[PDB]
Protein backbone atom coordinates (compact mmCIF):
# COMPACT_ATOMS: atom_id res chain seq x y z
CA UNK A 1 0.00 0.00 0.00
CA UNK A 2 0.90 3.46 -0.25
CA UNK A 3 -0.04 7.48 -0.97
CA UNK A 4 2.36 9.50 -2.81
CA UNK A 5 2.72 13.38 -3.39
CA UNK A 6 5.88 14.41 -6.05
CA UNK A 7 6.82 17.11 -4.38
CA UNK A 8 7.89 17.76 -0.54
CA UNK A 9 7.70 21.74 -1.78
CA UNK A 10 5.63 23.97 -3.76
CA UNK A 11 5.83 27.74 -4.20
CA UNK A 12 2.86 29.63 -5.18
CA UNK A 13 1.81 33.69 -5.98
CA UNK A 14 -0.30 34.96 -3.76
CA UNK A 15 -3.58 34.92 -5.56
CA UNK A 16 -3.17 32.44 -8.26
CA UNK A 17 -4.30 28.90 -8.27
CA UNK A 18 -3.40 25.62 -6.66
CA UNK A 19 -2.93 21.94 -7.60
CA UNK A 20 -1.26 19.23 -5.25
CA UNK A 21 -1.53 16.13 -6.76
CA UNK A 22 -1.87 12.94 -4.51
CA UNK A 23 -1.76 9.66 -6.21
CA UNK A 24 -2.45 6.41 -4.64
CA UNK A 25 -1.73 2.55 -5.28
CA UNK A 26 -3.51 0.05 -3.36
CA UNK A 27 -5.22 -3.35 -4.22
CA UNK A 28 -8.54 -1.65 -3.76
CA UNK A 29 -9.88 1.68 -3.78
CA UNK A 30 -9.61 3.50 -0.37
CA UNK A 31 -10.89 5.95 1.93
CA UNK A 32 -9.39 9.18 0.71
CA UNK A 33 -8.89 12.38 2.87
CA UNK A 34 -6.68 15.67 2.89
CA UNK A 35 -5.77 17.31 5.43
CA UNK A 36 -3.66 20.60 6.47
CA UNK A 37 -1.74 21.50 9.07
CA UNK A 38 -0.94 25.47 10.01
CA UNK A 39 2.26 26.14 11.55
CA UNK A 40 1.62 25.13 15.81
CA UNK A 41 -1.42 23.20 15.34
CA UNK A 42 -2.28 19.68 14.78
CA UNK A 43 -3.89 18.72 11.21
CA UNK A 44 -7.31 19.68 10.77
CA UNK A 45 -9.76 17.15 7.92
CA UNK A 46 -10.14 19.35 4.36
CA UNK A 47 -12.78 17.15 2.69
CA UNK A 48 -13.08 13.54 2.66
CA UNK A 49 -14.65 10.65 -0.20
CA UNK A 50 -16.46 7.47 0.62
CA UNK A 51 -17.71 6.88 -3.12
CA UNK A 52 -20.35 8.81 -4.78
CA UNK A 53 -19.73 12.09 -6.77
CA UNK A 54 -16.44 11.76 -7.40
CA UNK A 55 -15.86 15.80 -6.90
CA UNK A 56 -16.13 16.68 -3.34
CA UNK A 57 -16.14 20.07 -1.30
CA UNK A 58 -13.81 21.19 1.75
CA UNK A 59 -13.11 23.52 4.21
CA UNK A 60 -11.83 26.76 3.72
CA UNK A 61 -12.71 26.93 -0.11
CA UNK A 62 -10.84 23.88 -1.16
CA UNK A 63 -11.93 21.21 -3.14
CA UNK A 64 -10.47 17.81 -5.06
CA UNK A 65 -11.53 15.20 -7.42
CA UNK A 66 -11.10 11.49 -7.29
CA UNK A 67 -10.19 9.83 -10.57
CA UNK A 68 -10.36 5.80 -10.21
CA UNK A 69 -8.97 4.89 -13.51
CA UNK A 70 -5.97 7.64 -12.44
CA UNK A 71 -5.86 6.56 -9.31
CA UNK A 72 -5.61 10.01 -7.73
CA UNK A 73 -7.05 12.50 -5.41
CA UNK A 74 -6.15 16.03 -6.59
CA UNK A 75 -6.65 18.84 -4.42
CA UNK A 76 -7.21 22.55 -5.55
CA UNK A 77 -8.32 26.11 -4.66
CA UNK A 78 -9.13 28.85 -7.32
CA UNK A 79 -7.37 31.73 -5.20
CA UNK A 80 -4.28 31.27 -2.87
CA UNK A 81 -4.55 33.80 -0.11
CA UNK A 82 -1.12 33.99 2.22
CA UNK A 83 -3.09 32.42 5.33
CA UNK A 84 -3.11 29.02 3.15
CA UNK A 85 0.75 28.81 3.92
CA UNK A 86 0.59 25.22 5.70
CA UNK A 87 1.76 21.45 4.83
CA UNK A 88 -1.17 19.69 2.90
CA UNK A 89 -1.36 15.95 3.61
CA UNK A 90 -3.03 13.87 1.25
CA UNK A 91 -3.81 11.00 3.10
CA UNK A 92 -5.78 7.46 2.97
CA UNK A 93 -7.87 4.87 4.91
CA UNK A 94 -7.57 1.16 3.82
CA UNK A 95 -11.23 -0.59 3.11
CA UNK A 96 -10.98 -2.97 5.75
CA UNK A 97 -9.64 -1.03 8.04
CA UNK A 98 -11.57 2.35 7.40
CA UNK A 99 -10.58 3.76 11.04
CA UNK A 100 -6.81 3.58 10.28
CA UNK A 101 -5.59 6.74 8.93
CA UNK A 102 -2.37 6.77 7.67
CA UNK A 103 -0.56 9.87 6.11
CA UNK A 104 1.41 10.88 2.70
CA UNK A 105 4.87 12.60 3.27
CA UNK A 106 2.84 15.77 2.62
CA UNK A 107 3.39 18.98 0.73
CA UNK A 108 4.75 22.55 2.32
CA UNK A 109 2.99 25.40 0.82
CA UNK A 110 4.82 28.83 0.93
CA UNK A 111 2.33 31.50 -0.69
CA UNK A 112 4.32 34.08 -1.17
CA UNK A 113 2.96 38.02 -1.39
CA UNK A 114 -11.35 19.83 17.80
CA UNK A 115 -12.27 19.95 21.52
CA UNK A 116 -9.39 17.50 22.22
CA UNK A 117 -6.86 18.35 24.91
CA UNK A 118 -3.44 17.23 25.33
CA UNK A 119 -1.76 18.06 28.87
CA UNK A 120 1.76 18.60 27.98
CA UNK A 121 2.46 21.34 25.40
CA UNK A 122 6.02 21.37 25.94
CA UNK A 123 8.29 19.04 27.62
CA UNK A 124 12.40 18.72 27.86
CA UNK A 125 13.88 15.32 29.86
CA UNK A 126 16.65 13.29 30.00
CA UNK A 127 17.39 9.71 29.31
CA UNK A 128 15.74 7.21 31.50
CA UNK A 129 12.89 9.41 32.67
CA UNK A 130 9.14 7.97 32.63
CA UNK A 131 6.96 10.34 30.60
CA UNK A 132 2.72 10.10 30.27
CA UNK A 133 1.63 12.74 27.88
CA UNK A 134 -2.00 12.90 28.50
CA UNK A 135 -5.43 13.51 26.03
CA UNK A 136 -9.02 14.05 26.91
CA UNK A 137 -11.50 14.31 24.50
CA UNK A 138 -15.40 15.78 25.40
CA UNK A 139 -16.29 14.94 22.34
CA UNK A 140 -18.14 11.47 22.88
CA UNK A 141 -16.28 10.07 20.41
CA UNK A 142 -15.04 6.36 20.72
CA UNK A 143 -11.87 6.41 18.23
CA UNK A 144 -8.85 8.07 19.85
CA UNK A 145 -4.86 7.97 18.75
CA UNK A 146 -1.96 8.71 19.79
CA UNK A 147 0.41 9.81 16.80
CA UNK A 148 3.79 11.39 16.07
CA UNK A 149 5.50 13.55 13.82
CA UNK A 150 9.13 13.98 13.35
CA UNK A 151 9.97 17.53 12.44
CA UNK A 152 9.57 17.95 8.69
CA UNK A 153 7.99 14.73 8.19
CA UNK A 154 3.66 13.23 8.38
CA UNK A 155 2.66 11.92 11.09
CA UNK A 156 2.85 8.04 12.23
CA UNK A 157 0.83 6.21 14.33
CA UNK A 158 1.66 4.49 17.72
CA UNK A 159 -1.57 3.41 18.60
CA UNK A 160 -5.31 3.37 18.33
CA UNK A 161 -8.10 2.45 20.74
CA UNK A 162 -11.84 1.93 19.91
CA UNK A 163 -13.75 2.52 23.51
CA UNK A 164 -12.46 2.38 26.98
CA UNK A 165 -10.29 -0.12 27.74
CA UNK A 166 -9.27 -1.18 23.93
CA UNK A 167 -5.61 -0.88 22.42
CA UNK A 168 -4.35 -1.14 18.98
CA UNK A 169 -1.18 -1.52 17.36
CA UNK A 170 -0.26 1.40 14.68
CA UNK A 171 3.12 1.60 12.66
CA UNK A 172 5.73 2.32 15.40
CA UNK A 173 4.29 1.11 18.63
CA UNK A 174 7.82 -0.12 19.95
CA UNK A 175 9.03 1.95 23.04
CA UNK A 176 5.54 2.79 24.25
CA UNK A 177 2.59 1.88 26.26
CA UNK A 178 -0.67 3.24 25.54
CA UNK A 179 -4.03 3.10 28.03
CA UNK A 180 -7.56 3.87 27.27
CA UNK A 181 -8.71 3.96 30.74
CA UNK A 182 -12.46 6.51 30.11
CA UNK A 183 -14.21 6.62 27.07
CA UNK A 184 -12.62 10.30 27.20
CA UNK A 185 -8.98 9.61 28.26
CA UNK A 186 -5.97 8.37 26.52
CA UNK A 187 -2.68 8.30 27.77
CA UNK A 188 0.55 7.75 26.25
CA UNK A 189 3.67 6.15 28.52
CA UNK A 190 7.17 6.28 27.61
CA UNK A 191 8.55 4.17 30.79
CA UNK A 192 12.18 4.77 29.50
CA UNK A 193 12.57 7.68 27.48
CA UNK A 194 15.05 7.56 24.57
CA UNK A 195 16.57 9.90 22.45
CA UNK A 196 14.62 8.81 19.63
CA UNK A 197 11.27 9.62 20.89
CA UNK A 198 12.09 13.15 20.93
CA UNK A 199 9.15 14.28 18.19
CA UNK A 200 5.74 16.54 18.21
CA UNK A 201 3.25 13.98 19.82
CA UNK A 202 -0.22 14.43 18.26
CA UNK A 203 -3.49 12.84 20.51
CA UNK A 204 -6.70 12.43 17.74
CA UNK A 205 -10.47 11.06 18.30
CA UNK A 206 -12.70 10.25 15.31
CA UNK A 207 -16.35 9.67 15.18
CA UNK A 208 -16.05 8.32 11.47
CA UNK A 209 -13.45 6.28 9.88
CA UNK A 210 -10.66 8.17 8.80
CA UNK A 211 -12.12 11.39 9.87
CA UNK A 212 -10.19 12.85 12.90
CA UNK A 213 -9.97 16.00 14.88
CA UNK A 214 -6.25 16.75 16.22
CA UNK A 215 -5.43 18.29 19.67
CA UNK A 216 -3.06 20.96 19.69
CA UNK A 217 -0.05 19.08 20.16
CA UNK A 218 2.94 17.73 22.82
CA UNK A 219 6.46 18.41 21.77
CA UNK A 220 9.11 16.20 23.96
CA UNK A 221 12.48 16.62 23.56
CA UNK A 222 14.73 13.72 25.77
CA UNK A 223 18.10 14.95 25.76
CA UNK A 224 21.17 12.12 26.18
CA UNK A 225 23.34 14.76 28.32
CA UNK A 226 26.59 12.77 27.83
CA UNK A 227 26.25 13.32 24.13
CA UNK A 228 26.59 17.35 24.00
CA UNK A 229 29.75 17.04 25.59
CA UNK A 230 33.42 17.03 25.01
CA UNK A 231 35.02 14.51 27.80
CA UNK A 232 38.02 16.12 29.57
CA UNK B 1 -17.62 -10.76 2.17
CA UNK B 2 -19.50 -8.34 4.62
CA UNK B 3 -19.83 -4.74 4.74
CA UNK B 4 -17.27 -2.47 6.15
CA UNK B 5 -17.27 -1.91 9.96
CA UNK B 6 -20.38 0.19 10.77
CA UNK B 7 -20.64 3.84 11.37
CA UNK B 8 -21.09 4.60 15.50
CA UNK B 9 -24.57 5.24 16.68
CA UNK C 1 -37.21 -13.38 -10.17
CA UNK C 2 -36.11 -11.00 -8.64
CA UNK C 3 -33.14 -12.35 -5.68
CA UNK C 4 -31.69 -11.13 -3.01
CA UNK C 5 -29.34 -10.93 0.12
CA UNK C 6 -29.61 -10.32 3.70
CA UNK C 7 -27.09 -10.10 7.03
CA UNK C 8 -28.93 -10.20 10.54
CA UNK C 9 -26.44 -9.11 13.07
CA UNK C 10 -28.11 -9.74 16.83
CA UNK C 11 -26.34 -8.82 20.28
CA UNK C 12 -27.98 -9.35 23.87
CA UNK C 13 -26.90 -8.56 26.89
CA UNK C 14 -26.53 -10.54 30.19
CA UNK C 15 -27.10 -9.98 33.76
CA UNK C 16 -23.58 -9.50 35.36
CA UNK C 17 -22.05 -12.37 33.86
CA UNK C 18 -19.52 -10.50 31.41
CA UNK C 19 -20.37 -10.38 27.56
CA UNK C 20 -23.64 -10.03 25.08
CA UNK C 21 -23.87 -13.00 22.94
CA UNK C 22 -23.39 -12.02 19.45
CA UNK C 23 -25.58 -13.44 16.35
CA UNK C 24 -24.58 -12.81 13.06
CA UNK C 25 -27.12 -15.34 10.20
CA UNK C 26 -26.59 -14.85 6.34
CA UNK C 27 -29.70 -15.24 4.34
CA UNK C 28 -29.41 -15.59 0.17
CA UNK C 29 -32.73 -15.10 -0.88
CA UNK C 30 -34.91 -16.04 1.73
CA UNK C 31 -33.11 -19.33 2.93
CA UNK C 32 -29.96 -19.60 5.49
CA UNK C 33 -26.82 -20.25 4.59
CA UNK C 34 -24.19 -18.67 6.96
CA UNK C 35 -24.37 -18.51 10.43
CA UNK C 36 -22.13 -17.00 13.45
CA UNK C 37 -22.66 -17.74 17.23
CA UNK C 38 -20.40 -16.90 20.29
CA UNK C 39 -21.77 -18.48 22.48
CA UNK C 40 -20.29 -21.60 20.68
CA UNK C 41 -17.40 -23.60 22.33
CA UNK C 42 -14.81 -21.91 19.23
CA UNK C 43 -17.29 -19.16 17.94
CA UNK C 44 -15.35 -19.41 14.34
CA UNK C 45 -17.81 -19.43 11.60
CA UNK C 46 -19.89 -22.10 9.32
CA UNK C 47 -21.56 -23.36 6.70
CA UNK C 48 -25.65 -23.61 7.06
CA UNK C 49 -25.71 -25.67 3.40
CA UNK C 50 -23.53 -27.92 1.22
CA UNK C 51 -23.05 -25.83 -1.41
CA UNK C 52 -21.13 -23.15 0.69
CA UNK C 53 -18.26 -26.25 1.26
CA UNK C 54 -16.70 -25.16 -2.06
CA UNK C 55 -15.10 -21.85 -0.25
CA UNK C 56 -11.55 -21.49 0.66
CA UNK C 57 -10.41 -21.65 4.29
CA UNK C 58 -8.87 -17.83 3.80
CA UNK C 59 -12.81 -16.30 3.28
CA UNK C 60 -13.63 -18.50 6.66
CA UNK C 61 -11.04 -17.36 8.41
CA UNK C 62 -11.23 -13.59 7.19
CA UNK C 63 -15.08 -13.75 7.31
CA UNK C 64 -14.81 -14.60 10.94
CA UNK C 65 -11.94 -11.99 12.29
CA UNK C 66 -14.96 -9.53 10.84
CA UNK C 67 -17.63 -10.81 12.94
CA UNK C 68 -14.74 -10.98 16.01
CA UNK C 69 -14.52 -7.09 15.49
CA UNK C 70 -18.22 -6.99 14.74
CA UNK C 71 -18.96 -8.39 18.79
CA UNK C 72 -16.55 -4.95 19.61
CA UNK C 73 -19.01 -2.12 17.73
CA UNK C 74 -22.34 -3.75 19.54
CA UNK C 75 -20.60 -3.55 23.15
CA UNK C 76 -19.86 -0.20 22.54
CA UNK C 77 -23.02 0.90 20.74
CA UNK C 78 -25.39 -0.71 23.10
CA UNK C 79 -23.32 0.83 25.94
CA UNK C 80 -24.48 4.06 23.82
CA UNK C 81 -27.74 4.06 23.33
CA UNK C 82 -28.13 3.36 26.96
CA UNK C 83 -26.98 6.91 27.89
CA UNK C 84 -29.23 8.13 24.81
CA UNK C 85 -32.53 6.57 26.80
CA UNK C 86 -31.27 7.11 30.09
CA UNK C 87 -31.14 3.47 31.04
CA UNK C 88 -29.85 1.86 33.67
CA UNK C 89 -26.77 -0.32 33.02
CA UNK C 90 -28.06 -3.18 35.25
CA UNK C 91 -30.69 -4.09 32.27
CA UNK C 92 -30.61 -6.40 29.66
CA UNK C 93 -31.22 -5.13 25.48
CA UNK C 94 -31.28 -6.04 22.25
CA UNK C 95 -29.82 -4.59 18.92
CA UNK C 96 -30.08 -5.72 16.07
CA UNK C 97 -28.67 -4.82 12.46
CA UNK C 98 -29.47 -5.83 8.99
CA UNK C 99 -27.85 -5.03 5.88
CA UNK C 100 -27.95 -6.49 2.26
CA UNK C 101 -29.08 -5.98 -1.32
CA UNK C 102 -31.41 -6.51 -4.04
CA UNK C 103 -31.12 -7.42 -7.64
CA UNK C 104 -34.09 -9.19 -10.16
CA UNK C 105 -32.45 -10.28 -13.04
CA UNK C 106 -30.81 -7.18 -14.88
CA UNK C 107 -27.78 -8.07 -12.69
CA UNK C 108 -28.08 -4.53 -11.02
CA UNK C 109 -28.84 -3.54 -8.04
CA UNK C 110 -32.70 -2.44 -7.20
CA UNK C 111 -32.30 -1.61 -3.31
CA UNK C 112 -29.42 -1.42 -0.48
CA UNK C 113 -30.19 -1.64 3.34
CA UNK C 114 -28.71 -0.28 5.80
CA UNK C 115 -31.38 -0.89 9.34
CA UNK C 116 -31.17 -1.11 13.14
CA UNK C 117 -33.95 -1.75 15.42
CA UNK C 118 -33.50 -1.44 19.61
CA UNK C 119 -35.22 -3.75 21.52
CA UNK C 120 -37.19 -4.58 19.20
CA UNK C 121 -38.20 -1.30 18.11
CA UNK C 122 -37.31 0.58 14.37
CA UNK C 123 -33.96 2.82 15.08
CA UNK C 124 -32.58 4.00 12.18
CA UNK C 125 -32.84 2.86 8.53
CA UNK C 126 -31.07 4.23 5.43
CA UNK C 127 -33.51 4.99 3.03
CA UNK C 128 -34.22 3.60 -1.01
CA UNK C 129 -32.01 6.01 -2.11
CA UNK C 130 -28.65 5.68 -0.11
CA UNK C 131 -28.76 9.31 0.87
CA UNK C 132 -31.49 10.12 3.80
CA UNK C 133 -32.20 8.29 6.90
CA UNK C 134 -35.50 7.52 8.68
CA UNK C 135 -34.87 7.99 12.61
CA UNK C 136 -37.86 6.80 14.77
CA UNK C 137 -37.54 9.18 17.95
CA UNK C 138 -35.16 11.60 19.23
CA UNK C 139 -32.24 9.17 19.97
CA UNK C 140 -32.30 8.02 16.28
CA UNK C 141 -32.42 11.70 15.37
CA UNK C 142 -29.21 11.98 17.19
CA UNK C 143 -27.45 9.87 15.26
CA UNK C 144 -29.20 10.45 12.11
CA UNK C 145 -28.05 13.68 12.31
CA UNK C 146 -24.00 13.15 12.63
CA UNK C 147 -24.59 10.36 10.13
CA UNK C 148 -25.95 12.89 7.54
CA UNK C 149 -23.11 15.79 8.70
CA UNK C 150 -19.93 12.76 8.31
CA UNK C 151 -21.14 11.08 5.12
CA UNK C 152 -22.15 7.14 6.01
CA UNK C 153 -24.90 6.69 3.44
CA UNK C 154 -21.60 6.96 1.16
CA UNK C 155 -19.60 5.05 3.13
CA UNK C 156 -22.20 2.20 3.37
CA UNK C 157 -22.85 3.17 -0.39
CA UNK C 158 -19.08 1.76 -1.56
CA UNK C 159 -20.01 -2.18 -0.61
CA UNK C 160 -24.11 -2.02 -1.48
CA UNK C 161 -23.26 -1.30 -4.84
CA UNK C 162 -20.50 -3.20 -5.71
CA UNK C 163 -19.51 -6.06 -3.17
CA UNK C 164 -23.17 -6.76 -1.70
CA UNK C 165 -24.25 -7.82 -5.02
CA UNK C 166 -20.66 -9.23 -6.77
CA UNK C 167 -21.10 -12.07 -3.79
CA UNK C 168 -24.45 -12.68 -3.93
CA UNK C 169 -23.88 -13.69 -7.78
CA UNK C 170 -21.03 -15.81 -6.21
CA UNK C 171 -23.35 -17.33 -4.12
CA UNK C 172 -26.34 -17.56 -6.49
CA UNK C 173 -23.53 -19.05 -9.20
CA UNK C 174 -24.08 -22.66 -6.62
CA UNK C 175 -27.17 -25.03 -6.17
Amino acid sequence: QSVTQPDARVTVSEGASLQLRCKYSYSATPYLFWYVQYPRQGPQMLLKYYSGDPVVQGVNGFEAEFSKSDSSFHLRKASVHRSDSAVYFCAVSAKGTGSKLSFGKGAKLTVSPAAVTQSPRNKVTVTGENVTLSCRQTNSHNYMYWYRQDTGHELRLIYYSYGAGNLQIGDVPDGYKATRTTQEDFFLTLESASPSQTSLYFCASSDAPGQLYFGEGSKLTVLELEHHHHHH
Amino acid sequence: QLSPFPFDL
Amino acid sequence: GPHSMRYYETATSRRGLGEPRYTSVGYVDDKEFVRFDSDAENPRYEPQVPWMEQEGPEYWERITQVAKGQEQWFRVNLRTLLGYYNQSAGGTHTLQRMYGCDVGSDGRLLRGYEQFAYDGCDYIALNEDLRTWTAADMAAQITRRKWEQAGAAEYYRAYLEGECVEWLHRYLKNG
